[PDB]
RNA sequence: AGGACCGAACCGACUAAUGUUGAAAAAUUAGCGGAUGACUUGUGGCUGGGGGUGAAAGGCCAAUCAAACCGGGAGAUAGCU
RNA sequence: GCUCGCCGGAAGACCAAGGGUUCCUGUCCAACGUUAAUCGGGGCAGGGUGAGUCGACCCCUAAGGCGAGGCCGAAAGGCGUAGUCGAUGGGAAACAGGUUAAUAUUCCUGUACUUGGUGUUACUGCGAAGGGGGGACGGAGAAGGCUAUGUUGGCCGGGCGACGGUUGUCCCGGUUUAAGCGUGUAGGCUGGUUUUCCAGGCAAAUCCGGAAAAUCAAGGCUGAGGCGUGAUGACGAGGCACUACGGUGCUGAAGCAACAAAUGCCCUGCUUCCAGGAAAAGCCUCUAAGCAUCAGGUAACAUCAAAUCGUACCCCAAACCGACACAGGUGGUCAGGUAGAGAAUACCAAGGCGCUUGAGAGAACUCGGGUGAAGGAACUAGGCAAAAUGGUGCCGUAACUUCGGGAGAAGGCACGCUGAUAUGUAGGUGAGGUCCCUCGCGGAUGGAGCUGAAAUCAGUCGAAGAUACCAGCUGGCUGCAACUGUUUAUUAAAAACACAGCACUGUGCAAACACGAAAGUGGACGUAUACGGUGUGACGCCUGCCCGGUGCCGGAAGGUUAAUU
């Protein structure tokens, strides 16, 4: 549910929370947890490579099954959980052999639902199979780019892909960006859409809320001195520059894709 | 565990003072200067063989040598090991 | 007020100690220059 | 419940007087703002000089940073005093 | 030595860091000490730091470092795998009293506890670098049970008062006791046992996970404190002897209850929220290779071992960072009385101090204060500075508003003390006695004793009862920025920066982008509801026209056009 807050204080007036009562209260499933190391957007040279990353709540990593290789063995959804590592929710699934795994929670999946993977699996939400065995026109998510590599496309909350065509050893997908992309039919995909579509309806309401998410402030280039950014100084508010990145490269309009190796798979670019 | 050559080099001197005299009269403890590297086991064995008395317990501390200034240049006395060797009720020497 | 020198022996030794000098080529060059100068103390030690 | 309210510690630094060969190379006193948070603090770590870091003031990077400090080229050059 | 004054959430005490003998004793006074100095953190000499259980080392990992081979790079080198290091975090065990001129949880006295080796004895499936469990985790809030601690009474010892009274409903002081061991409470969590089967836990498992039956409603786990023991003891005002008059030896009363009560403990709990909250070992258990009358495992008793280094002293400062015995700076712990909401503030206790030039005088003028006739902003750039307001309760409170606010708006009334209701009330706490019982640290009944605000009525003192310290000035119009935040350490705190929100634009993942001649890495263990860049800046009502110029995006026919030939 999407909930508005009463204006009992100024940083609370514009807050719009996504509150999901279906999600597990408390701690996750400990065996599927790994430690997460915060970067501050710094690399192995200790330099900031990506700006505006730092602080924010400590998070544990949940091992998510993007491969969905446990074929023939059915599984039941035990509970839906909150995962701090992604926009989407995850599901704790129990296999008939006693194994537990985490999966991305599709739209509509609830506790008690039965899922399965493999070439023979039923066409239902939460089921994974190679796209050669999923009908054309189907709405899928957690789509593999290479067979057996694991799900790489349509993983974010509310996202999905539509198999628009199948010809030869390849399928044509309408990606969430609007791009028409070819991927080989032997790549797996999960039926349904990623759940939690109400995610985009949230309104942080205050500065502190982006800070808890590890987002540090953005300083406008125009708010700097010539030495720091091509968007320089000026006596009073001045611009008169062709808008660029801090590194003097044309922001707004210049295409930065340069991958001749993967061009063959793009059928139609996004608009 | 021991060797006579080692035990003969481990005890260096009796240490004299008011504290050392009172430790003997009140607690039957002898205060000694022992080799810097001497262990409590070595001091126990050396006192038993050379002084022919029974040892109850050995307590040890390291004394830091005092520094004296001679104008612009400093001098430093040596650090040494002190042993509080408690002998059993039956006292001799 | 708060001055620039805030002591810590661990940070002193890690930053400027003998082993830290020995760890890099340029630090072994510091020791070599100081030895050629005839320095009494090559590094701050115990 | 809250980057909620009043207010010590704690963090800060709006006004004035004093001090200005100072008690102090930035303070003292009376008042002042924040005080569950984008809070504050200890210990240790990482980023290095056309480089870092910067809620951006050319700020800060060991008491003078529009290019630190030390050693060297070095007796730079000085149609100037 | 007797007074006087100051601090007392510190100006006391204890840690860490940092220092390094400054510590204690004797002796000396040149220089050091802003003065004298017989004194000193100064000179000289001697003395002083005692550990199985306090810390380090040690075992274990975090960020991060290093890194055999390796990958990469003119050389130097960069990165990184197995690994190996690295606390600020995890991992065995000791307390009370006494003692020194100076150490003490280290010595001594009393009483304990931990983990190993060895031996004996009884019982026995033991075995890891592996599996599983556990360790092992956030914020906020609630309020119950406690203890630390205090207050009063009782008890015991002492007192009978320099000046009216003081044998009493009087005065003063003490009334302290640990770890450990036994009991398993208030309270928290969870159904328990057995059998069979199994695509999971890299191999195996009797363990974990999963499945299916059977049976019992009570089973276990966690747990403050209390009570008992420890303690036949220690401590204890004082008494009695000796005193080098500094002290020393001997002796030693009472040692209880009620009430109040933490921010400490139960509580790593409970409730609740979103921002969703280390690791690894010790530990418990399970098996593999293996050993299978052995070894090994479990228990009782005995015995041995537990090394090494630190330990003095200063520590919110005269010993550390500040050139100084410098109004500065410096992390953690403890928290007595009265008043008080309080860790504010005032006065005090314990404890520590009067700040290392003093003596006079009582001019101008400077600094810091107190009071001020009449006037009351006339001052000035400007009410700068002052002065003023200031508490609790109740009554009451406008425009406007995003319905929260505005609001403590504004303004008003009450306020001490004494008595009565009631020799102390409402409430809190709760003993005896009686009764039940799956007999306990149990339940019900019962109300003694203790503690105890507030109200009304009546009276009373003063000029004044929130009497001191402490402690909002209030209101109206208007510019700017929504807001809380941030900033020019050291002349600018703002209207500047940031901000939630909005938009443009790039980016299909070996992403764009960024640090790197590279390898590697960040972005991200993310995947277009995502990530980067740019601008605008809550919200409301909205955001028109212009593509000539400059920038960008798309186009392929023609013209021009590089190396090359
Ligand atoms: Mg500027
Ligand atoms: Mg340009
Ligand atoms: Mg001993
Ligand atoms: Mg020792
Ligand atoms: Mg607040
Ligand atoms: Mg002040
Ligand atoms: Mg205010
Ligand atoms: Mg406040
Ligand atoms: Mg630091
Ligand atoms: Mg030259
Ligand atoms: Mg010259
Ligand atoms: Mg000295
Ligand atoms: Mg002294
Ligand atoms: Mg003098
Ligand atoms: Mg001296
Ligand atoms: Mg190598
Ligand atoms: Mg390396
Ligand atoms: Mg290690
Ligand atoms: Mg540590
Ligand atoms: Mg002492
Ligand atoms: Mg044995
Ligand atoms: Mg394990
Ligand atoms: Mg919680
Ligand atoms: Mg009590
Ligand atoms: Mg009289
Ligand atoms: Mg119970
Ligand atoms: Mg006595
Ligand atoms: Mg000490
Ligand atoms: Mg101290
Ligand atoms: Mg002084
Ligand atoms: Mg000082
Ligand atoms: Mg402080
Ligand atoms: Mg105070
Ligand atoms: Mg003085
Ligand atoms: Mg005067
Ligand atoms: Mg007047
Ligand atoms: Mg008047
Ligand atoms: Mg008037
Ligand atoms: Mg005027
Ligand atoms: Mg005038
Ligand atoms: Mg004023
Ligand atoms: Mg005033
Ligand atoms: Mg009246
Ligand atoms: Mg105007
Ligand atoms: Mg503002
Ligand atoms: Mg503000
Ligand atoms: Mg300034
Ligand atoms: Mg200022
Ligand atoms: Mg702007
Ligand atoms: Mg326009
Ligand atoms: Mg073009």
């Amino acid at each position: 549910a999407v909930v508005k807050c009463k204006p009992t204080s100024p940083g609370r007036r514009h807050v719009v929370k996504v509150v999901n009562p279906e999600l597990h209260k408390g701690k996750p499933f400990a065996p599927l947890l790994e430690k997460n190391s915060k970067s501050g957007g710094r690399n192995n040279n200790g330099r900031i490579t990506t700006r505006h990353i730092g602080g924010g709540h400590k998070q544990a990593y949940r091992i998510v099954d993007f491969k969905r290789n446990k074929d023939g063995i059915p599984a039941v959804v035990e509970r839906l959980e909150y995962d701090p590592n992604r926009s989407a929710n995850i599901a704790l699934v129990l296999y008939k052999d006693g194994e537990r795994r985490y999966i991305l929670a599709p739209k509509g999946l609830k506790a008690g639902d039965q899922i399965q993977s493999g070439v023979d699996a039923a066409i239902k939400p939460g089921n994974t199979l190679p796209m050669r065995n999923i009908p054309v026109g189907s709405t899928v998510h957690n789509v593999e780019m290479k067979p057996g590599k694991g799900g790489q496309l349509a993983r974010s909350a509310g996202t999905y892909v539509q198999i628009v065509a199948r010809d030869g050893a390849y399928v044509t997908l309408r990606l969430r960006s609007g791009e028409m992309r070819k991927v080989e039919a032997d790549c797996r995909a999960t039926l349904g859409e990623v759940g939690n579509a109400e995610h985009m309806l949230r309104v942080l309401g205050k500065a502190g809320a982006a800070r808890w998410r590890g987002v540090r402030p953005t300083v406008r280039g125009t708010a700097m001195n010539p030495v720091d950014h091509p968007h320089g100084g000026g006596e009073g508010r001045n611009f008169g520059k062709h808008p660029v990145t801090p590194w003097g490269v044309q922001t707004k309009g210049k295409k930065t894709r340069s991958n001749k190796r993967t061009d063959k798979f793009i059928v139609r670019r996004r608009s | 565990m021991i060797r006579e050559e080692r035990l003969l080099k481990v005890l260096r001197a009796p240490h004299v003072s008011e504290k050392a005299s009172t430790a003997m009269e009140k607690s039957n403890t002898i205060v000694l200067k022992v080799a810097k590297d001497a262990t409590k086991a070595e001091i126990k064995a050396a006192v038993q063989k050379l002084f022919e008395v029974e040892v109850e317990v050995v307590n040890t501390l390291v004394v830091k040598g005092k520094v004296k200034r001679h104008g612009q240049r400093i001098g430093r006395r040596s650090d040494w090991k002190k042993a509080y060797v408690t002998l059993k009720e039956g006292q001799n020497l | 007020m708060k001055r620039t020198f805030q002591p810590s022996v661990l940070k002193r030794n890690r930053s400027h100690g003998f082993r830290a000098r020995m760890a890099t080529k340029n630090g072994r060059q510091v020791l070599a220059r100081r030895r050629a100068k005839g320095r009494a103390r090559l590094t701050v030690s115990k």
